[PDB]
């Protein structure tokens, strides 16, 4: 698949350890862009008139 | 002294360096000892470790006291630690260089560093003195709020230390197992904090030291000390010349 193909990778280390995605050292994991679209953000703020209604 | 030499020394050999020591020393840990678990999870290299480079003992300063200076709390050691030990060898312009000392050549090819320290002090005076010495370290003691309130032996009393009783004359370790604020220390001045600046080492003069009203004795005593870095580990293998140092700063 041509979005992730990788050819003649040349790697001079190891790879490095893993946290479990942050689970190790603080206590969750973000793994994922739907968890952090979870958490609220603002949509739309406005400020409404008497006479600019019916 | 009952045999035709004195008596029997003790020995204590690591590396290509043997110590003798003829007394019962002095100990203490600056904190609990352990294994470093989380430090793989800071670099991708291979951690190199030169156990016969580093593992010796290093003569480190010779440091003069006088009886005519000797407050209670003169300083005669106020360093920072191991900054002031690794940058030791300086050049003609006070600009240190990792490259002479061979337990520290790796800290001249590497840019990050891990390890445990052990200082040992060694004063050597005949049976008619008597004075009283306390050597001790306080992690990362340059950075805190306070640093200059912390200095009177009162203080140092307080943090792990050991003491140097002049009319006994025995010796003393302190060892200083690594902690930091990350699992790394830099070795040089890079990426625009000083390198190899975990604490501050002290010696002080908690008893000032005497001697006889007689003209001919010693009015001066020396004091001499000595690292070895014990589960050294480097990291970030660079070119020697890719980064510089500077000449160093003291501590008020």
């Amino acid at each position: 698949m041509e979005r992730t193909f990788t050819p003649n990778v040349m790697q001079p280390t190891p790879l490095l350890p893993t946290t479990n995605d942050g689970r190790v050292t603080f206590g969750e994991a973000f793994n994922d862009l739907k968890d952090l679209a979870r958490r609220y953000q603002l949509y739309w703020e406005g400020t409404i008139l008497e006479g600019n209604l019916r | 002294m009952d045999r035709p030499e004195g008596s029997e020394e003790r020995t204590v050999q690591t590396s290509n360096v043997v110590l003798g020591e003829t007394n019962i020393e002095s100990q203490d840990i600056a904190s609990k000892e352990y294994s470093p678990t989380w430090d793989r999870l800071a670099s991708s290299e291979v951690s190199d470790e030169y156990p016969m480079l580093t593992d010796r003992w290093l003569f480190w300063k010779s440091v003069k006291w006088e009886v005519n200076d000797s407050a209670f709390g003169k300083m005669l050691v106020q360093e920072k630690f191991p900054q002031s030990w690794v940058q030791m060898d300086v050049n003609v312009n006070n600009i240190p260089r990792y490259t002479n000392i061979p337990n520290f050549i790796p800290f001249n090819i590497h840019q990050y560093m891990r390890a445990d320290f052990e200082v040992k002090i060694y004063v050597n005076p005949n049976d008619f003195v008597s004075g009283w010495l306390i050597m001790a370290f306080l992690y990362q003691g340059s950075e805190m709020f306070d640093y200059k309130l912390r200095r009177n032996p009162a203080a140092l009393m307080q943090m792990p230390h050991v003491l140097v009783n002049v009319g006994a004359a025995n010796e003393a370790t302190l060892k200083i197992p690594y902690r930091y604020v990350r699992p790394f220390m830099r070795c040089k001045d890079i990426l625009r904090t000083e390198p190899l600046n975990m604490g501050v080492l002290f010696v002080e003069v908690l008893i000032p030291f005497r001697t006889s009203a007689a003209s001919s004795a010693p009015k001066s005593l020396d004091v001499s000390l000595f690292v070895k870095m014990t589960n050294a580990k480097f990291t970030g293998m660079v070119d020697g010349s890719i980064a510089l140092l500077s000449k160093p700063i003291a501590l008020p």
